[PDB]
């Protein structure tokens, strides 16, 4: 089972979960950043806190697209991580089987 | 109709209105309602000319000072020939001076019966007003 302990059934791995929700794939972003005012942004944040993440996510996408400075800073921060070398290491004082699995 | 035939009578007696309103019979015998109606209409028209810039013209109620002014102007208009020195001409000029004072924002239009007249929305006008960042965000 997963690390969270939820029972895992291999039958559902054959199809993506979102495959049965074809309506999502056809959605187009509504661009809430156009004509934005402080009251509207505060409303967006408040409604996002209550579980309406759609408007907040669209606003964040627009914000990252429309600002060159924030764009460059975020790109620098992410490319800093992208350039790091990585490796897989077994558990502490691991055995031969764990070493082979790693 | 800021004044009526009854108002003109009650202001200037009935005999004088009978004299100045009848042009066909000598001596006069009856008041001709058409001439009085037209004189009142002309007085109302002049008052409207003087008052359109500060109030709604189709007034739903008549201030009493407006009634006095209309009666005076109608009586002045009822004269076919009027001299500069005629006292009625002086009264008409006085009423015109009051009308000009009201128009020029020097005098106010008083109560009609118990409520104020309907000042027009001239001074009300201002731009929409942009004050974002001050809406408690």
């Amino acid at each position: 089972v997963d690390v969270y302990g939820n029972p895992i059934r291999t039958q559902q791995l054959r199809e993506p979960q979102t495959s049965r929700l074809a309506g999502l794939a056809k959605e187009f972003a509504q661009h809430p950043a156009k004509g934005l005012t402080p009251a509207k942004l505060a409303r967006i944040l408040v409604e996002a806190e209550q579980g309406n993440l759609q408007a907040q996510a669209e606003l964040f996408m627009d914000m990252e697209e429309r600002d060159a400075h924030l764009f460059a800073e975020m790109s620098k921060r992410k490319r800093a991580i992208l350039g790091l070398d990585w490796a897989v290491e077994p558990p502490r004082n691991a055995s031969a089987a764990e070493k082979a699995d790693a | 109709s800021y004044c009526t035939l009854a108002d003109l009578i009650e202001q200037y007696s009935e005999q004088k209105i009978r004299e100045v309103s009848d042009r066909v019979n000598k001596p006069a015998t009856t008041i001709d309602t058409v001439i009085v109606d037209r004189a009142i209409a002309d007085a109302d028209s002049e008052i409207d000319l003087h008052l359109h810039g500060r109030y709604q013209l189709p007034l739903a109620s008549v201030p009493t000072a407006l009634k006095r002014i209309a009666c005076g102007l109608a009586y002045a208009n009822l004269h076919i020939v009027l001299k500069e020195e005629n006292p009625v001409y002086k009264t008409a000029e006085h009423l015109r001076k009051l009308l000009s004072g009201i128009a020029n924002g020097k005098l106010s239009l008083a109560l009609d019966a118990d409520g104020k007249p309907a000042p027009v929305a001239n001074t009300v006008q201002i731009s929409e007003g942009r004050n974002d960042w001050g809406a408690d965000w």
